[PDB]
């Protein structure tokens, strides 16, 4: 191969490379925020469904 | 927390319908008839507020119409009143099937002297309409503020950048 081809695929490995390494440490910083606050997409452990409640009038009143 | 607000005696304070569970029974449906306005905003308003505290005047005018509805008996037809309520007041079920003769010679006398029709079977079981000038309460459970939502997911669904990004894979 000429040094050209090896040194400018060789830079085309880094952009890559260097690319995945950032994206991997975002990735852990987002699971630390996310298990952390639990305002995102992941960890949302289920509550209770409130389409289950009934909103009839009961026998008594007092609820 | 804060401290319960409770009305004063005096706000509690009304002429008590002091009469038996027979004669409550035996007037039952002519008091549902007669009675059927106040006692019906009363538990309009029961339901609507979830609060008795909010409730007293009009539970008042339950317990001024009934004894209207009493007075208006006692005056009127005494003798078949007593005699069929102490015929419902014997049987320990106080069924209405043992009184029926009784019952007739009531409705008779009310039909003569006060022009009461006797509700059928079914009508006093029927949801009616209320017309109160009361407002409607828009916190009867005095819910406070709720938590906002997640944000929702958006936008087109593109690939993942560089694959699985697992290790060494590069797809
Ligand atoms: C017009 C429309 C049609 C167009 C058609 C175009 C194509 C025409 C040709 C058709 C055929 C195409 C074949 C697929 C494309 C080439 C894939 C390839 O070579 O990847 C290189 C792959 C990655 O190297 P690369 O230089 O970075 O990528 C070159 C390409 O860009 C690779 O491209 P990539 O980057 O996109 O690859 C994605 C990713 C690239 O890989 C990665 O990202 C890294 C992870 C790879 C897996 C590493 C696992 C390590 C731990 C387990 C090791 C197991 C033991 C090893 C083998 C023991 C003996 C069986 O692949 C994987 O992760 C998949 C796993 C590897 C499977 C490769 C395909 C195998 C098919 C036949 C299987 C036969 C047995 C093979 C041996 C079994 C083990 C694979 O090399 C290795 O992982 C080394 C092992 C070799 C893999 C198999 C090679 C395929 C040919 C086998 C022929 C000989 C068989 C002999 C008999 C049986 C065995 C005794």
């Amino acid at each position: 191969d000429a040094p050209e081809k090896n040194y400018e695929r060789t830079m085309a490995i880094l952009q890559i490379e260097s690319e995945k390494a950032e994206l991997r440490l975002k990735e852990l910083e987002v699971r630390r925020l996310m298990r952390a606050k639990g305002d995102g997409p992941w960890f949302q452990y289920p509550t209770i469904d409130k389409a289950l409640i009934d909103h009839s009038p009961k026998a008594t009143p007092d609820n | 927390p804060g401290i319960v607000e409770l009305p004063s005696l005096e706000d509690l304070k009304v002429q008590e319908v002091k009469v038996s569970s027979s004669v409550l029974k035996a007037a039952a449906h002519h008091y549902g008839a007669q009675c059927d306005k106040p006692n019906k905003e009363f538990m309009l308003c029961r339901w609507e507020e979830k609060d008795p505290r909010r409730c007293l005047e009009e539970g008042k005018l339950v317990n001024q119409c009934a004894l209207e509805f009493f007075r208006q008996i006692k005056r009127h037809c005494a003798e078949p009143f007593t005699e069929y309520w102490t015929c419902i007041d014997y049987s320990g079920l106080q069924l209405f099937r043992r009184c029926r003769k009784e019952q007739a010679q009531f409705d008779k006398c009310v039909l003569d002297k006060l022009g009461w029709v006797r509700p059928d079977l079914g009508e006093l079981s029927k949801v009616t309409k209320v017309k109160t000038d009361r407002p409607l309460p828009e916190n009867p459970y005095h819910s406070r503020a709720r938590p906002e939502p997640n944000p929702e997911v958006e936008g087109d669904l593109k690939p993942a950048r560089h694959g699985s990004r697992l290790f060494f894979w590069t797809m």
